[PDB]
C-alpha cells in the first residue's frame, strides 16, 4: 500500500470524518486466524485455541503530511470497549512494521530481527508501542519508548473507525517511516466479543510493501 | 515483588478483643494493627498456653467476625453522630443533633415520667454485655441509681438451664473447653459449636482423635456434625424420650452406678404412695417437714437421710415397696423415687422411646450402654432453654448422668455457665472505689445473710446463704422477671393465655397460674414492675434489639408498647432494626475504640484487655460517658425546671441533683479507662486476679487466666475451686466432699413433689411434645445463633455479609421444599396463626423432614422488616411461676418463666 | 529447590471462614481484588469456588494440556453491594430492607461466594457434608505458568511459590483458563491477574501464612515438604494421610488434605451402622484412590490412642502445641516488610 502526502495539519489526519480520508488509497485486507499451533513452546494452552479470528476484513488508508503519518483502520465489529466481567475482552487493532531486515510478520519477527507494532485497545486512552523479537518476546514499551503515537477511535453503525498517528521521524528501535521511503506493513485485529487477545486474533498475513510517497 | 511487601506494613500494634457476647465468650487476644490513624486489620496473638504439658493449648483462638472487625469500624452501618427522629418511628428520617440536645431531650423525658408516676416509668430493657462490661455496668448503675426497671437479661434472651436449676438447685456450673480432653464420650446437644464456639471447637475434634466418642444430638444433621461419630436425630423437642430411653437401658440392664445414685440423688428417698409426697419426719414422728428417709433393708426400717451431708454409712434401698407407720399410727406403703422411676420408664423402653423421639432403638441401646461405662461430658446449648419443655429435656439428661455417675469428676460437665461477673456487679452498685472500702457494706451484708441462714437452718451451706442474699439483692436493685412487664404492658397476655398454644397437660393458662402464684405470695411487687397501673414512658436500648430478640416483639412492640412510650433512646454503634424506631440515637465507641475487658466464663477462662487503639470517630462516646452525661443533664434540667426529688418505686424520695455525682463516684469514674482500672481492683479484691495483678500488668500482657469464680453465685454453684493447672469442671464438692445440694431434698433431685408438678405430670422427668404454639401447622421451626455474626453486630456488615447469601435464609429439607414447589434460592412465606414473614430458601438434605431452620437475622434484613421471630410468640412455661419449694425461685438470671420458647413453634411454608 | 506445602485436616475444619478473612484483610481489599477469595472455603458436596470450577477445564490429562473457560464475576463469588443509606436514612420506612445487590448484574444476586453453604449431599437420614478450604496449590507442574505466553508467571526455586509478575502481566487470562483449580483471578482494575502469594512477605520474615496461622480449628499445618521434622512431611510423606486435591488434573498440587472420617450412617433398616455415611467414591473423586487406606489408618491410629498405645499420627493431628504445626514459621506476625 501507499501513504499519500496531504497538505493539512495533524488535525486533518486525526479527524476521522475528514473528507481527505474519503480520497485516500484504501486497501482491504483479508484477515485470517493466526496459526496458534505455532505458539506451542510459548504456550501449549494458547496453541489449543479454537474459533479465534472472527474478523475477516480490515480496511486501511494511509496518509501523511511530511511530519506525522496516519493510518485509518475500519472493520465490522460489535463495540467491546469496556471490561464488564472477568471474562470480558476489548476490541483491538495492531499495525506492524519491521525494524530489522528479514523480520517476518507471521512470527512477529525473531531474535535480532525485531518488529514494531502500533497497538490500539478500545478501553485505552492511549495506544501502545510494542517491540517484538518473535511472538515469544513481545514487549510493550514504557510510555511508548518516547514515541508520540496517538489514536482516535469511534465505533458507529457496527464498525470501528480508528486512526493511529505518529511522527515520521523516530528514535532507534521504532519503525523507520520516511517520506520517499518504503517499509512493510501487516495488521492484526481482535474481537473482544470473541474473547480475542494476545495471539487469539485475525491477521493480514505476511508483510506487504508500505510506500511512503513524496 | 515489592508491591505486596508494600501492604505488609503498619504504624503500631495494640491489644484488642471483641465485647460482643460470643459464648462461651472467646476472650480472644488480638494484635490490632493501626496505620495512618486507622485500624487496618487484626490477628490472633495465639499466646494462650495449655493448663499443663499433657493438654492442648487454646491457640490461636479467634473467629471470622473478630478477625474482620476492622471492617465494622469503617462500615456504613455505623452511627457516628447523635440522631433525632424527624418522621414517624421507623420511617427512616433522621437529623443530626448535638449530644447536648439529645441528652437534654432524654433527661427531660426521664424527669417528665418520674414527676408523673415515679421511677417505674423508666425501663432499661434487658441490656446485654455486647457494648462492654463497663457499658453494662453503666446502664445497670444508672437504672439502680434511678430505681428504674431492668428486665432480667438472661431470662429475656432465653439462656438458662431450668432443669439443672430444678435438679441441682443451681445452674452456674461450667467446665473449660480442655475438659473435653478428659471425656471418653461427649454429647453436643441443643447446641452448634461449629457456629457458636469456633475459638474452642478444636478441643472437640482433638478429643475425638484422642479417642473420645463424639455424639451430636440434633434434629438436623447440624453444622457441628463434621466432628461427630454419631448423629442422634431427635424429633424437635423430643430429647427427654431419648434420655429416658438411655436411663431405662441402664436400669433394666443393671449398668447404673448404684453407690453414686444412692449418695448423690433423691432416687433412694421414700415417697408416700397415698399423697405422692416425700415421707417426712413430720409424718412419721412429728419432726421436720423436710427430713426425709432412706430404707435400710438390713436394718428392716426407714432411716433418716441426712440433710447435712451426702456421705452414706450404709447402702439405702433402691428397689422395693415398703411400709411406714405414721405418727397417726396408720401404716402406708412407701417406695423410693427409683421404684417409681422403674415403673415410669416402662413407657421409655428403647422401642417406646424410639417411637417418641425418632432415634433408632439400636442407637438408644448403644448409647445407654456407653454412657454407663464412659466418662461423659455434655454441652447443652441454649436451644434447650428456648424449648418449652427444655427443663424436662435437661432433667432427663441429668437422670442419665446420675445413673452413670457422670458428675463431679474430671471430664464431666454439661455446659459453661460458671463465671465471675464481680467486675460488673460491684461497679454497678458500689458507692465508692474498692480501694476505699467500697465492698465493705456488701461484704458485711453477705455475712448477715449467712448468719440468718445458718440460724434458720444450721445444716445450711455457704451456697445456700449466697442464694438467699441473691434473692434479696436482685429485687433491691430493680432486676425483674421479664415475663411480667411483657404480660402486663406489652399485650403478651393475649398470646400467653391462649390455651391452644399451651401444654395440654396443664389445667389452666399461664395467667391463671400467675394469679395463683401471686395469691400465694410467690411473686411480689418487686418482681412485677413496672406495676400494672404504671405506664412505661422511657425506654432505653443498650446492647439490646427487641425487634428481633423478643419473640413476636416485631408485632407487639410497635403495636402495643411503642404507642405508650414518650421516649425511646438508643446507645448504639450500629443502626439496628430497633434503633430505627427510636426517637434519639446516641453514637457509641466500638471495639478497639475504648478501653475494656472481655467477660469470660469457664469455657475460655481468661480475661483479655481491649485497648483504645484509635479514637472513636465522629462524636462517638463511651457508654459510661454517654450515661454520665445523661445523668448530669437530668440534674441540670431538673434544676432549671425547679424540680428537686422524684419517688422511687417504694415511694422514697431521691434527688435529681445527686444522680451524676453518685454515678461517677464524685468524679472518680468518668471514662472507660477509669472503670477498667476499678474492675481490675475488683478482680484483685475478689481473687479473680492475683492480688498483685495490676492494670499495668494487664495492659502489657493483654490477658490472664482467672484464678477464681469471684464472690457471686458461680463461686458456690460451680462447686469446685479453680486450679489453673487443670481443666475446670464442676460439682467436685458434691462428689469428693459429699456436699449437699441446695434443693428441697438436699440432693440432686429428680422427683419434684410440688402440687403443680404432680398435677402437670412432671414430678419425674418425662417426655412431652412441644405445645402447638402457632396453631396446627406442619413444620417445627428451630434456630441457632448465627455463624455469620455475633448477634446482629456483623449482620449489617458488608464485608462479613459476603461470607454468606447476605440476607435472611430458611433451611428446608430438600424433599419438603420440592413437595411445596419450592427450589433453592426461591423466596418463601413462613406463617402460622399469629403472623408471617418472607425469607429466602436454602434446601439441604441435612434438615430433618418437617423441621425448618432460621439462624437469626436482624429485623430490617427482612421484607417489611418482619423477622421470623414475629411468629415465635414466646409462650412461657407456666410451671416456672411455681414457688413454695426450695429450688423454685428467682434471683438474677435464674428462675421465673422465660418468654423464649421459640424452638419447635409451628409454621406452614409456601412459595413466594 | 524446595516446596512449601500446607496440610488441611478436613476432620477439624468447622467452616468458620476465618482463613478467608485472614487472607482478605491483608491482600484482597484493593480495588479490583474484592471478589478474590485466594483462600476460599465452601461446603462439599457443593459447586465450590469459583462456581463449578471442576467443570471449567484447564490442567493436564495424560500430560496433555486441556482447554479451559473463564469464570465470571458471579462465578468468582461476586462483590455484593449493600444498601445501608437506603434502609436507614432515606425516609423509605419498611418499604425497603437491608439486602445485597450483585456487582455484576446490578440486581439481587442469585449466587455468590459460599452461596451453597451448609447444603452438601446425601439423602435423609444420611445427609453428608464437610468444609473444604482451598488456596493456590503452588503446583510442581503449574498449568498457569505453562499457559502464559508473556511468561509473567514463575515458580520460585527457593520455596516453590508460584507468582504472577504484576509488572509483566497483560491480563491475557490464558493462565486462568489453564489452572484447573481456577486459583488465579482477574483484577479488572489493574487488568492483571492475581493469586495466592503464599503470603511471601510474611514467610520471608519467618511468619506463617495468614490462612494457616489464623485458623482457629487448628486444621492447618505448614512447612517445607523435605523437612523431615515437620508436620507436613510426616503427614504427606511418612504417614501419607494427607492427599492432593484432584491430582488427576496433572499439576502436582502441593496442598494436601486429611480426608474426613464422617459420622456413622444409618442402614436400610433405619438402624445405626458401623460405617461412615460419606460415600467413598465421592471422597475418591476429590482425593484419589488412597482414601480408603487413609480412613483405615485414621481409625486404627485413633483406636491406638484410645487403647493407651499412643499414636504419633494422632499426636500430629491433634498438635497439643499449636506452633508445632508451622514447620519453623513461628515468628510472631509483628515483623514488617
Ligand atoms: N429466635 C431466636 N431468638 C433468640 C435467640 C435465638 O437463638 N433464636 N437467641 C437469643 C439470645 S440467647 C441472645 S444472647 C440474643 O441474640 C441477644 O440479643 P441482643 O438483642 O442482645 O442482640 P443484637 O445484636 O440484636 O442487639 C445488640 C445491639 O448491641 C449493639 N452493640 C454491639 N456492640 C456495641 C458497642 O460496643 N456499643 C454499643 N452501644 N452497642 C453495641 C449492636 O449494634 C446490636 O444492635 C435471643 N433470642
Ligand atoms: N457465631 C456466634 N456464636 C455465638 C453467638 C452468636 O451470636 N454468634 N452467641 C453466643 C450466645 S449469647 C449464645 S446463647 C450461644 C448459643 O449457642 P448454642 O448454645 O450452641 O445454641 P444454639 O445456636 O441455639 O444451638 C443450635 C442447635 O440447636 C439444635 N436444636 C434445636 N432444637 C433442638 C432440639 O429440640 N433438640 C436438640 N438435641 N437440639 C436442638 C439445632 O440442631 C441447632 O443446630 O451462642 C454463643 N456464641
Ligand atoms: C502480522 C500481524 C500481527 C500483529 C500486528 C501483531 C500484534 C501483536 C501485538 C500488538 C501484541 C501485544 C498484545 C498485548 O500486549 O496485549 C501481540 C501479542 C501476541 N501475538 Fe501478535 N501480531 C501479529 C501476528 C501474530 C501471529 C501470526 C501470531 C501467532 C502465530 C502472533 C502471536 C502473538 C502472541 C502469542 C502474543 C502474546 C505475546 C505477549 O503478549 O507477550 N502474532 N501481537
Ligand atoms: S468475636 Fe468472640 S470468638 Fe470471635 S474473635 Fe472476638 S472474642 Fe473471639
Ligand atoms: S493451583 Fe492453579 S494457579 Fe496455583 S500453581 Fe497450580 S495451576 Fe497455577
Ligand atoms: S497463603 Fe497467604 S496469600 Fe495464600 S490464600 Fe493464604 S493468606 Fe492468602
Ligand atoms: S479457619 Fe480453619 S476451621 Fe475455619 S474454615 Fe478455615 S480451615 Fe476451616
Ligand atoms: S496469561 Fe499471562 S499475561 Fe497475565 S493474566 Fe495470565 S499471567
Ligand atoms: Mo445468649
Amino acid at each position: 500500500m501507499k501513504a499519500k502526502r496531504v497538505p493539512g495539519g495533524k488535525e486533518l489526519l486525526l479527524d476521522l470524518d475528514a473528507p481527505i480520508w474519503a480520497g485516500a488509497e484504501s486497501t482491504t485486507f483479508e484477515m485470517f486466524p493466526t496459526p496458534l499451533v505455532m505458539v506451542k513452546e510459548v504456550s501449549p494452552f494458547l496453541a489449543l485455541s479454537e474459533g479465534h479470528g472472527v474478523i475477516k476484513r480490515l480496511d486501511v488508508a494511509a496518509l501523511h503530511n511530511g511530519s506525522m503519518i496516519a493510518l485509518r483502520l475500519k472493520w465490522a465489529s460489535e463495540k467491546h470497549d469496556k471490561i464488564v466481567d472477568l471474562n470480558s475482552f476489548v476490541d483491538g487493532v495492531g499495525a506492524m512494521f519491521p525494524v530489522a531486515r528479514g523480520a517476518q510478520a507471521v512470527t512477529m519477527g525473531a531474535t535480532g530481527r525485531p518488529v514494531n507494532a502500533w497497538y490500539w485497545k478500545a478501553n485505552a486512552n492511549e495506544p501502545m508501542e510494542i517491540v517484538a523479537e518473535g511472538f515469544s518476546a513481545v514487549r510493550r514499551m514504557k510510555d511508548k519508548a518516547g514515541s508520540d503515537l496517538k489514536a482516535v477511535a469511534q465505533h458507529r453503525n457496527g464498525e470501528w473507525n480508528v486512526i493511529l498517528c505518529r511522527s515520521m521521524a523516530t528514535g532507534d528501535g521504532l519503525a523507520k517511516l520516511q517520506a520517499g521511503g518504503s517499509s512493510k506493513i501487516a495488521f492484526a485485529v481482535w474481537s473482544g466479543g470473541n474473547a480475542e487477545r494476545s495471539g487469539r486474533k485475525s491477521y493480514s498475513g505476511e508483510f506487504v510493501d508500505f510506500e511512503i510517497l513524496k | 515483588e515489592d508491591i505486596y511487601r508494600k501492604e505488609w506494613k503498619w504504624d503500631k500494634v495494640n491489644w484488642g478483643s471483641h465485647l460482643n457476647i460470643c459464648w462461651p465468650q472467646g476472650s480472644c487476644k488480638f494484635y490490632v494493627y493501626v496505620r495512618n490513624g486507622i485500624v487496618w486489620r487484626e490477628e490472633q496473638a495465639a499466646q494462650t498456653p495449655a493448663c499443663n504439658v499433657d493438654y492442648v493449648d487454646y491457640n490461636p483462638l479467634g473467629c471470622q467476625k473478630g478477625s474482620a472487625f476492622n471492617n465494622n469500624l469503617y462500615g456504613d452501618e455505623r452511627v457516628k453522630y447523635p440522631l433525632k427522629r424527624v418522621g414517624k418511628r421507623g420511617e427512616g428520617k433522621w437529623k443530626r443533633v448535638s449530644w447536648d440536645e439529645a441528652a437534654g431531650d432524654i433527661a427531660d423525658s426521664i424527669i417528665d415520667s418520674f414527676e408523673a408516676q415515679g421511677s417505674d416509668g423508666f425501663i432499661l430493657d434487658a441490656p446485654h454485655v455486647h457494648a462492654g462490661s463497663i457499658a453494662w455496668g453503666a446502664g445497670f448503675r444508672m437504672t439502680y441509681l434511678m430505681d428504674g426497671v431492668s428486665p432480667d437479661i438472661n431470662v429475656d434472651i432465653g439462656d438458662t438451664y431450668m432443669g439443672a436449676f430444678h435438679t441441682f438447685g443451681k445452674m452456674h456450673m461450667g467446665y473449660s473447653a480442655d475438659n473435653l480432653l478428659d471425656a471418653e464420650l461427649i454429647f453436643m446437644t441443643c447446641s452448634n459449636w461449629s457456629y457458636t464456639y469456633p475459638s474452642s471447637y478444636h478441643f472437640l475434634s482433638e478429643a475425638r482423635y484422642k479417642g473420645a466418642e463424639v455424639v451430636v444430638i440434633a434434629p438436623d444433621f447440624n453444622p457441628t456434625t463434621p466432628a461427630a461419630d454419631l448423629h442422634v436425630p431427635v424429633r424437635v423437642g423430643s430429647d427427654a424420650a431419648f434420655w429416658l430411653g438411655l436411663s431405662q437401658v441402664m436400669i433394666d440392664e443393671k449398668l447404673f452406678d448404684r453407690q453414686f445414685v444412692c449418695e448423690q440423688t433423691d432416687l433412694p428417698l421414700l415417697v408416700r404412695m397415698d399423697t405422692g409426697k416425700f415421707l417426712s419426719a413430720e409424718d412419721v414422728d412429728g419432726g421436720e417437714a423436710k427430713q426425709f428417709y432412706f430404707f435400710d433393708e438390713k436394718a428392716g426400717s426407714v432411716r433418716k437421710a441426712s440433710r447435712g451431708t451426702l456421705k452414706l454409712d450404709f447402702m439405702p434401698a433402691l428397689e422395693g415397696t415398703f411400709s411406714a407407720r405414721l405418727k397417726n399410727g396408720k401404716t402406708i406403703q412407701v417406695r423410693t423415687v427409683f421404684e417409681g422411676l422403674r415403673e415410669h420408664l416402662k413407657d421409655y423402653t428403647p422401642e417406646k422411646a424410639s417411637a417418641k423421639c425418632g432415634v433408632p432403638v439400636s442407637l438408644i441401646r448403644e448409647l445407654g450402654r456407653k454412657v454407663a461405662k464412659k466418662r461423659t461430658c455434655s454441652y447443652i446449648g441454649f436451644s434447650s432453654a428456648k424449648s418449652y419443655h427444655g427443663d424436662l429435656m435437661e432433667r432427663s439428661l441429668f437422670l442419665a448422668m446420675a445413673l452413670s455417675g457422670n458428675w463431679g469428676k474430671p471430664g464431666t460437665g454439661a455446659f459453661a455457665w460458671a463465671y465471675s461477673d464481680d467486675n460488673m456487679v460491684y461497679l454497678g452498685v458500689m458507692s465508692k472505689p474498692t480501694a476505699q472500702g467500697g465492698m465493705d457494706e456488701l461484704h458485711q451484708m453477705a455475712e448477715g445473710f449467712n448468719k440468718r441462714t445458718l440460724e434458720a437452718d444450721p445444716t445450711s451451706t455457704d451456697e445456700m446463704g449466697n442464694i438467699e442474699f441473691m434473692k434479696v439483692v436482685t429485687s433491691a436493685v430493680g432486676l425483674v422477671p421479664p415475663a411480667m412487664w411483657l404480660y402486663y404492658h406489652v399485650g403478651y397476655d393475649q398470646l400467653w393465655n391462649n390455651k391452644a398454644w399451651t401444654d395440654p397437660a396443664l389445667k389452666k393458662s399461664f395467667g391463671a397460674y400467675l394469679d395463683e402464684a401471686k395469691e400465694k405470695g410467690w411473686w411480689t411487687n418487686d418482681h412485677i414492675r413496672p406495676a400494672p397501673d404504671k405506664t412505661p414512658q422511657v425506654y432505653m436500648l443498650l446492647s439490646q434489639n427487641p425487634m428481633r430478640r423478643k419473640r413476636s416483639g416485631a408485632k407487639m412492640f410497635p403495636d402495643v408498647l411503642f404507642p405508650k412510650l414518650k421516649m425511646i433512646f438508643a446507645l448504639e454503634t450500629r443502626m439496628s432494626s430497633s434503633a430505627m424506631y427510636a426517637d434519639i440515637v446516641l453514637p457509641c465507641a466500638w471495639y478497639y475504640e475504648k478501653h475494656e475487658m472481655t467477660t469470660p466464663c469457664s469455657g475460655n477462662p481468661f480475661f483479655t484487655f481491649v485497648d483504645r487503639s484509635v479514637a472513636p470517630p465522629g462524636e462517638c462516646r463511651e457508654e459510661w460517658d454517654a450515661i454520665a452525661l445523661i445523668l448530669k443533664k437530668v440534674g441540670e434540667r431538673a434544676a432549671a425546671r425547679g424540680l428537686t426529688e422524684f419517688n422511687d418505686h417504694n415511694g422514697r424520695k431521691r434527688r435529681y441533683d445527686e444522680l451524676y455525682k453518685k454515678f461517677t463516684m464524685d468524679g472518680h469514674l468518668l471514662t472507660n479507662e477509669d472503670c477498667l482500672k476499678e474492675m481490675v481492683d475488683i478482680n484483685r479484691a475478689v481473687g479473680v486476679f492475683a492480688k498483685d495483678y495490676t492494670y499495668e500488668k494487664f495492659k502489657k500482657e493483654g490477658q490472664t487466666r482467672f484464678l477464681s469464680m469471684g464472690t457471686g453465685v458461680s463461686r458456690y454453684a460451680h462447686a469446685n475451686e479453680v486450679d489453673v493447672t487443670k481443666p475446670i469442671y464442676p460439682m467436685r464438692w458434691h462428689f469428693d466432699d459429699k456436699k449437699v445440694f441446695p434443693t428441697h431434698t438436699r440432693r440432686a433431685q429428680f422427683y419434684l413433689d410440688h402440687d403443680w408438678y404432680l398435677e402437670a405430670g412432671e414430678s419425674l422427668p418425662t417426655h412431652k411434645d412441644t405445645p402447638m404454639v402457632g396453631g396446627d401447622h406442619p413444620f417445627k421451626i428451630t434456630g441457632g445463633h448465627p455463624r455469620v455474626s455475633i448477634h446482629s453486630t456483623h449482620l449489617t456488615n458488608s464485608h462479613l455479609s459476603r461470607l454468606h447469601r447476605g440476607q435472611p435464609v430458611v433451611h428446608m429439607n430438600s424433599k419438603d421444599a420440592a413437595e411445596l414447589g419450592i427450589k433453592d434460592g426461591d423466596m418463601a412465606k413462613l406463617f402460622n396463626d399469629f403472623a408471617d414473614c418472607e425469607i429466602m430458601v436454602r434446601t439441604a438434605p441435612n434438615v430433618q423432614p418437617k423441621q425448618c431452620i432460621v439462624y437469626f437475622w436482624d429485623a430490617h434484613q427482612y421484607k417489611g422488616w418482619k423477622p421470623y421471630d414475629i411468629l415465635l410468640i414466646g409462650m412461657p412455661k407456666p410451671l416456672h411461676l411455681a414457688g413454695g419449694y426450695e429450688q423454685f425461685r428467682y434471683y438474677f438470671m435464674n428462675g421465673s418463666p422465660a418468654p423464649v420458647t421459640d424452638r419447635g413453634v409451628r409454621v406452614s411454608i409456601k412459595k413466594a | 529447590k524446595r516446596q512449601l506445602v500446607t496440610v488441611i485436616d478436613l476432620n477439624k475444619c468447622l467452616g468458620c471462614q476465618t482463613c478467608t478473612v485472614a487472607c482478605k484483610n491483608i491482600w484482597t481489599k484493593r480495588p479490583g481484588t474484592e471478589h478474590m477469595r485466594w483462600n476460599n472455603v465452601t461446603t462439599y458436596p457443593g459447586k465450590g469456588y469459583p462456581r463449578d470450577y471442576e467443570r471449567k477445564g484447564g490442567g493436564f490429562l495424560r500430560g496433555e494440556p486441556q482447554p479451559g473457560v473463564l469464570p465470571t464475576l458471579i462465578d468468582s463469588g461476586d462483590d455484593f453491594q449493600f444498601n445501608h443509606k437506603e434502609v436507614f436514612y432515606e425516609g423509605k420506612g419498611q418499604t425497603v430492607h437491608f439486602h445485597p445487590t450483585s456487582k455484576s448484574t446490578g440486581k439481587d444476586p442469585a449466587w455468590g461466594y459460599n452461596w451453597d453453604e451448609d447444603q452438601g449431599g446425601g439423602k435423609w437420614p444420611n445427609p453428608f457434608f464437610f468444609y473444604l478450604a482451598r488456596m493456590c496449590n503452588h503446583c510442581t507442574n503449574p498449568a498457569c505458568l505453562a499457559a502464559c505466553p508473556t511468561g509473567a508467571i514463575y515458580k520460585r526455586e527457593d520455596n516453590g511459590i508460584v507468582l504472577v509478575d504484576q509488572e509483566r502481566c497483560k491480563g491475557h487470562r490464558h493462565c486462568v483458563e489453564a489452572c484447573p483449580y481456577k486459583a488465579i483471578y482477574f483484577n479488572p482494575v489493574s487488568q492483571t491477574s492475581e493469586k495466592c502469594i503464599l503470603c511471601y512477605p510474611r514467610i520471608e520474615k519467618g511468619i506463617a501464612n495468614a490462612c494457616n496461622r489464623q485458623c482457629p480449628g487448628r486444621v492447618r499445618a505448614f512447612g517445607y515438604l523435605d523437612d523431615t521434622t515437620s508436620h507436613v512431611h510426616k503427614l504427606v510423606k511418612k504417614w501419607k494421610v494427607a492427599l492432593p486435591l484432584h491430582a488427576e488434573y496433572g499439576t502436582g498440587p502441593n496442598i494436601y488434605y486429611v480426608p474426613p472420617m464422617g459420622a456413622r450412617g444409618f442402614g436400610e433398616d433405619g438402624e445405626i451402622t458401623d460405617k461412615t455415611r460419606i460415600p467413598l467414591d465421592v471422597l475418591e473423586g476429590l482425593f484419589g484412590p488412597e482414601v480408603k487406606r487413609v480412613l483405615a489408618v485414621l481409625h486404627t491410629e485413633r483406636e491406638n490412642m484410645r487403647a493407651g498405645r499412643g499414636s504419633e499420627l494422632m499426636d500430629l493431628l491433634i498438635s497439643k502445641k499449636w506452633s508445632d504445626r508451622f514447620g519453623g514459621f513461628t515468628n510472631d506476625p509483628l515483623t514488617q516488610s
